[PDB]
């Protein structure tokens, strides 16, 4: 495979001077247009994007509103985070009052926030709602209905 | 003296290429909520947490360690014993984050994962002392 | 395949008397780089090696920091030592007070010492943890529990 690229490197007609220079800024070109296109987080309608980064440290000042917000390769990792809203529901077997075993479900609304995305993206996770909501919806609901009867 | 200009033109932006990726390669921005810290070997991971600002690494020494410095929740089952001896499963949710300025001493002796080598032992340990002391 | 090698070594070109003494030099060069590349242990992150020793005993004093440290080849197999933690966990039933057999668990953290590495790696080899942990356990929880009833 290398001997082919090889000769097809070869048989390129070796013109004037100004050709080589001119392939060279091309190239030059393209790789700053690369590096210009990933530079920024197209974060999708109603969405959001903190920077997600490694660094040494990590500063939560440039919090990144709709769209339109500066990220860079392995220095902005974006991930395209919906600040739109996303739902749950779950659900609880209680020992009540009567000692009745009362089976109550319950749909919970929760958000993710745009100026405090940091919480939420890394250590919560991308799966932050997930990791939040269902053993909490569980204590609530068997706190109260061993509370309330049936 | 064309092809002199062109030449120098030539070099000058093979170097200045290699600077950008030495520089990009060592360079990471700000997030918010990682603490990330110099891995050296010398020391051990670098005493002093490197701060939350777009602070750096320097080359291969600090593997960027994702001290992923935000806020997790960990469920923790115990099937406990009460005082009556009922077997009663509880689950407890562990709402948990590292520190800050010992995430170098943290992947000295732990690492990376410093999270899961902990909640389970003490969670159960603990709600087993509680709830043994409690009944059904 | 001597043949081989013998007619390929009558092949080189007989030339000036210079590259004799190159070729000469570069093969000790290269013997030198091969020696040296041994006698450093890479022993790997968090990790630690003693002077593994065949000679002089194994002097147990100079003990090495992770990572960079070095290893005499014949003399120093620093094979990995590794001090960072690796968990544990051991279980026993015991007989109870009142004669009930009672399962008890126990999950042990136990680390080796960096500076008195030599003695543990000699004498408790490599894998000192599992050499170690089990029988303390068992004898801990036993003499515990068989005072406690269940």
């Amino acid at each position: 495979m290398a001997q082919n690229l090889k000769d097809l490197a070869g048989r390129l007609p070796a013109g004037p001077r100004g050709m080589g220079t001119a392939l060279k800024l091309l190239l030059g070109a393209g790789a700053v247009a690369y590096g210009v296109r990933e530079s920024v987080f197209t974060v999708e309608g109603g969405h959001r994007a903190i920077f997600f980064n490694r660094i040494g440290g990590v500063q939560q000042d440039t919090i990144l509103a709709e769209g339109l917000h500066f990220r860079i390769p392995w220095f902005q990792y974006p991930i395209i985070y919906d600040i739109r809203a996303r739902p749950r529901k779950i659900s609880s077997p209680t020992g009540s009052k009567d000692l009745q075993m009362v089976n109550i479900s319950l749909r919970v609304l929760s958000r993710p926030n745009a100026q405090e995305l940091p919480s939420m993206y890394q250590r919560l996770g991308l799966d932050y709602e997930e990791r939040v909501l269902p053993s909490i919806v569980n204590e609530v609901l068997k706190s109260v209905v061993a509370k309330f009867n049936a | 003296m064309a092809a002199k200009v062109f030449e120098s033109i030539g070099k000058f932006g093979l170097a200045l290429a290699v600077a950008g990726g030495v520089v990009n390669s060592a360079l990471y921005n700000v997030d918010a909520g990682h603490r990330a810290v110099i891995f050296d070997r010398f020391r051990g991971v670098q005493d002093i947490v490197v701060g939350e600002g777009t602070h750096f690494l320097i080359p291969w020494v600090q593997k960027p360690i994702i001290f992923d410095c935000r806020s997790r929740p960990r469920n923790v089952p115990v099937i406990t014993g009460s005082k009556d001896l009922q077997n009663v499963n509880i689950t407890l949710r562990i709402l948990f984050r590292p520190v800050a300025s010992q995430l170098p001493r943290i992947f000295t002796s732990i690492g990376e994962d410093y999270d899961e080598r902990v909640l389970p032992s003490i969670t159960t340990e603990i709600l087993k002392s509680v709830v043994a002391r409690f009944d059904a």
